[PDB]
């Protein structure tokens, strides 16, 4: 606890514009209920993972 | 109007608010390549700044205190 | 890699539809044969053919 | 290095004002610090202090 | 024309120009 550092919630800075964003395998189980239906699937296995 | 008289004869933007954001965006990431910082141009600008108000926070104290005729 | 998505970002051009297409059409799939089988072992694989 | 270079006639970004401004910042710290010392060269350091 | 009497029912730049250069 250091009282000239109280820990808070915020937001940073932006980029120049190209960007989906993925994910990885850990924590795919309890984490899964925020966005709703907004993919661009393709369920085609010409991907691979 | 000389030439003429010499003669006598007498007389929308998002099409590039988006065009620009790419050119925007290809700059950033094609930064990230050559790990080319385009901030350093601005922290040191910025510490060099308020290394100057707190310079300055000095030099204004003495004429506050010694009198611009003094430090004159 | 990077200068791909971000020039994904002007086109609006999705490109994971091409798979949540494919995981939603996978689902219910699974969920789909779920039923067929289920027939199978309460039917009997000799009824149902 | 090139595409930046020539991406950046587009914006109109001025890659250098990030230093233009530090360099005339600096000079001016530099001759401020050159008052500053002057008169601890000629008030003492235990004057000024 | 045939198909409508078949029937009978008659009937700005520099956003470009330096869109060009940086190309």
């Amino acid at each position: 606890y250091n009282p000239e550092k109280k820990e808070m919630i915020q937001e940073v800075i932006v980029e120049e514009d190209l960007e989906p964003f993925e994910a990885s395998k850990e924590t795919a189980e309890q984490f899964k209920h925020q966005h709703g239906d907004k993919v661009d699937i393709f369920e085609i296995p010409e991907t691979g993972e | 109007q000389k030439y003429a008289s010499i003669v006598g004869v007498d007389l929308l933007e998002e099409i590039t608010k988006d065009h620009k954001v790419l050119a925007r965006q290809q700059l950033q990431v094609l930064a990230r390549y050559l790990k080319m910082d385009l901030d350093n141009g601005e922290r040191k600008f910025l510490k060099e700044k308020d290394t100057v108000a707190e310079l300055q926070a000095q030099l204004d104290y003495l004429n506050a205190e010694l009198g611009e005729f003094f430090v004159n």
